[PDB]
RNA sequence: UUGUUGAUUUUGUGGGUGGUGGUGCAU
């Protein structure tokens, strides 16, 4: 189980319990409130100022939140559920998500332990 | 208890709401959603005595400002009760226009509406008149296919009651793109009234509303069920088919292609 | 329409330190993270609609 | 009777003034409460209270996302009986037949008449081609029999629903296609008459579908070709006239 | 897109619907 394939069921499970903050605005609100447990960030954001900020908020001394780096924003939007499902089997009309933050996990899975072990 | 000055102020607010018909609401009433104890503040405004105009604007004010979880309480505790109270006490058992528009406004938030108005109603002795009035609102207002599919799936899991069958008919009449998970559940619903071991639903008498809903499903999703599901539904008609609707339903099922 | 309005509310220093450039609404319904709109004469909340003086 | 009417009018007026007085009292109360908002809000603010989902509610959130993952079905309509379709089809034939008969008698649709017209007359990936050359730009390298395929693909790639303005692009394409049909006829085709026949009729069939939705655009181009050919007849006479002109008058009758 | 909010809307193309409609009739 790769880390990327681990993050697949992660962002899907968190969706089922409405525990995902989707968008730059929602992600930052979660981080400032301390409601964030995990941060997933896109390396390919055109504006570096977004990258500097989520990193800064995630690395705040009072509330240190783990951060994850992902190549493309389009695929995170698919993981955050933004995209729509077609007759064939592939995702379509997917809306790229620059930042996604996990508020509530919902269920305890084995995929947790690897990610938390990886950060530790 | 709220501050006695606050109680007097909101007491005067409520008196305005009794006779309010048009214009600007009292500014104190406007900021109630932004309060943690809006329930306590709302109680002193006497929600039962709100004029129908206040109920319409109150639904606009609170559904937009309150969270989804909080809007469910507002819909469930006030709007649902007012919708029931007006129908029960009215001479013709009709619903006031302003309340009729309020229920549409609450439907702007599907999750809160479904869990606050529809599901509590059908599970709390909904009557045919209530279902007809509520069903009409659901018919006209645009509702998401996803939210409706979840709502239709749940109603297909509840015990049979004609008031619930109406809402099942309305949702089917909407002509949504139901996911096949919902379609399979819909097949299961009509598969539970066939004679086989089976429950009372097998021998339970079926009103026309059940047949019309089953014709409604047949006319549309005949192209979205498997051949086995077609055979199961086809032989359901053979056991529970209606005199006049039944033959028509047979034609629609046979005209469809398996998915 | 305003683009990346959230970006403007807060700033980065070269060391990664994050500072908030707007005051946050004191209302616990708003909780934390609700930033007041800065007008010439007043601070305005978009959620609670409360009005605060700029220098209060 | 008159005294009853006056009492009714007086009673209505007496009721109207009471409503206005009540409305004014309501407005005055609203003004006072608004003035007292800040005092009420502050005391309310100080006394604010300090900071598990239902099993049914949990299921719904599980359902909603699961339904999101699942595929969605296409909706279909009720199948009309063969008699109803024939009755409908027989009806639709009737009005069209009746509409044609009235027009042979002089009914003019804008329903004016021919006589109205005779007043004052005697006293005084895939690229959409907006131009005829642009259609050829995509089709130099394609064979003669390949013209219907590219032309059909252009319509598919620019259907009205796909994007805004596709109606205009196809409407212009309708005019562009018509000139292509004329253009091919002028070109020599004795070598490959059979291949030309496979293209020439196919393009006309496509134009017929386009004309059904773009008769306005087609008619404007049709007039322009009509207008142009007098000017060529105005200088070249028969040398202006070619096979395509004979073809053109044929296509107009079709469409 | 709402009034701050988060996909609930907006836009373009097609498109089904008379229905909190009445009046009588047959337990």
């Amino acid at each position: 189980v790769t880390i990327e394939d681990a993050l697949k069921v992660v962002l899907r499970t968190a969706l089922v319990h409405d525990g995902l903050a989707r968008g730059l605005r929602e992600s930052t609100k979660a981080l400032t409130r301390g409601e964030a447990l995990l941060v997933v960030l896109v390396s390919s954001v055109t504006e570096a100022n977004i990258i500097k900020l989520v990193e800064g908020l995630a690395n705040d001394p009072e509330n240190k939140v783990p951060l994850i780096k992902v190549a493309d924003a389009k695929q995170l939007g698919e993981w955050a559920g933004l995209g729509k499902i077609d007759r064939e089997g592939n995702a379509r009309k997917v809306v790229g998500a620059s930042v996604v933050v996990v508020k509530n996990w919902g269920a305890e899975t084995d995929e947790l332990s690897m990610i938390m072990e990886h950060f530790s | 208890a709220l501050p006695e000055k606050v109680i007097k102020a909101y007491t005067t607010v409520g008196s305005i709401l009794k006779t309010w018909t048009h214009g600007k609401l009292p500014k104190l009433f406007k900021v109630i959603p932004s309060l943690r104890n809006w329930q306590d503040v709302i109680y002193v405004t006497n929600p039962e005595e709100w004029s129908p105009h206040v109920v319409y604007e109150a639904t606009k004010l609170f559904v937009s400002n309150l969270t989804a979880k909080e809007s469910q309480k507002f819909i469930n505790l006030i709007l649902l009760e007012r919708f029931r109270d007006n129908i029960e006490t009215s001479e013709d058992h009709s619903l006031n226009y302003h309340i009729y528009r309020a229920v549409k406004k609450s439907l702007y938030k599907p999750s809160a509406f479904f869990k606050g108005f529809l599901f509590p109603l059908v599970e709390t002795g909904c009557n045919v008149r209530e279902a007809t009035i509520a069903g009409s609102v659901l018919a006209k207002v645009s509702v998401p296919a996803l939210h409706s599919s979840a709502a239709l799936s749940y109603l297909l899991r509840l015990p049979f009651s004609p008031p619930t069958t109406v809402f099942i008919k309305i949702l089917l009449d909407k002509k949504y793109a139901l996911p096949y998970q919902t379609v399979d559940d819909c097949v299961y619903y009509f598969m539970r009234f066939r004679i086989l071991s089976n429950g009372e639903d097998a021998t339970r008498v079926l009103p026309v509303i059940w047949h019309k809903a089953f014709l409604t499903f047949a006319q549309r999703y005949k192209n979205d069920i498997t051949q086995d599901q077609r055979d199961f539904l086809l032989e359901t008609v053979r056991q529970r088919g209606h005199k006049d609707i039944g033959p028509e339903i047979r034609r629609e099922l046979l005209a469809g292609a398996s998915r | 329409k305003v683009k990346l309005a959230v970006l403007s509310y807060y700033k980065v220093d070269a060391e990664g330190k994050v500072t908030k450039l707007r005051r946050e609404c004191s209302n616990p319904t708003c909780g934390a993270g609700v930033f007041l709109a800065n007008h010439k004469d007043r601070l305005y909340c978009g959620k609670c609609h409360s009005v605060y003086k700029v220098n209060a | 009777k008159a005294e009853v009417m006056k009492e009714v009018i007086a009673k209505s007026k007496f009721y109207k003034q009471e409503r206005q007085k009540a409305q004014g009292i309501m407005e005055d109360q609203i003004d006072n409460l608004d003035d007292n908002f800040e005092d009420v809000m502050s005391e309310l603010m100080m006394t604010q209270p300090k900071k598990p989902k239902t099993d049914l509610d949990k299921e719904y959130d599980i359902k909603v996302k699961e339904l999101q993952l699942d595929k969605r079905a296409a909706p279909s309509d009720r199948t009309k009986t063969e008699e109803e379709k024939n009755a409908e089809a027989e009806e639709k034939k009737r009005e069209l037949e009746q509409q044609r008969l009235d027009r042979m008698n002089g009914m003019i649709e804008l329903e004016r008449g021919v006589e109205d017209l005779d007043d004052g007359f005697w006293e005084n990936s895939i690229s959409c081609p907006r131009t005829h050359d642009a259609l050829l730009d995509q089709v130099k390298k394609l064979d003669l029999d390949d013209h219907p395929k590219i032309v059909k693909n252009i319509i598919k790639a620019y259907q009205p629903k796909l994007a805004e303005g596709n109606k205009e692009k196809l409407g212009k394409f309708t005019a562009v296609l018509l000139r292509h049909i004329i253009f091919l006829s002028n070109q020599n085709y004795l070598k490959n008459v059979q291949s030309f026949k496979r293209t020439q009729n196919a393009l006309i069939s496509i134009l017929k579908s386009l004309s059904e939705k773009y008769n306005r655009e087609l008619s404007e181009e049709c007039r322009d070709y009509i207008n142009e050919m007098q000017a060529r007849y105005k200088k070249n006479h028969f040398d202006a006239l070619s096979n395509g002109d004979l073809v053109f008058f044929s296509i107009i009758g079709i469409l």
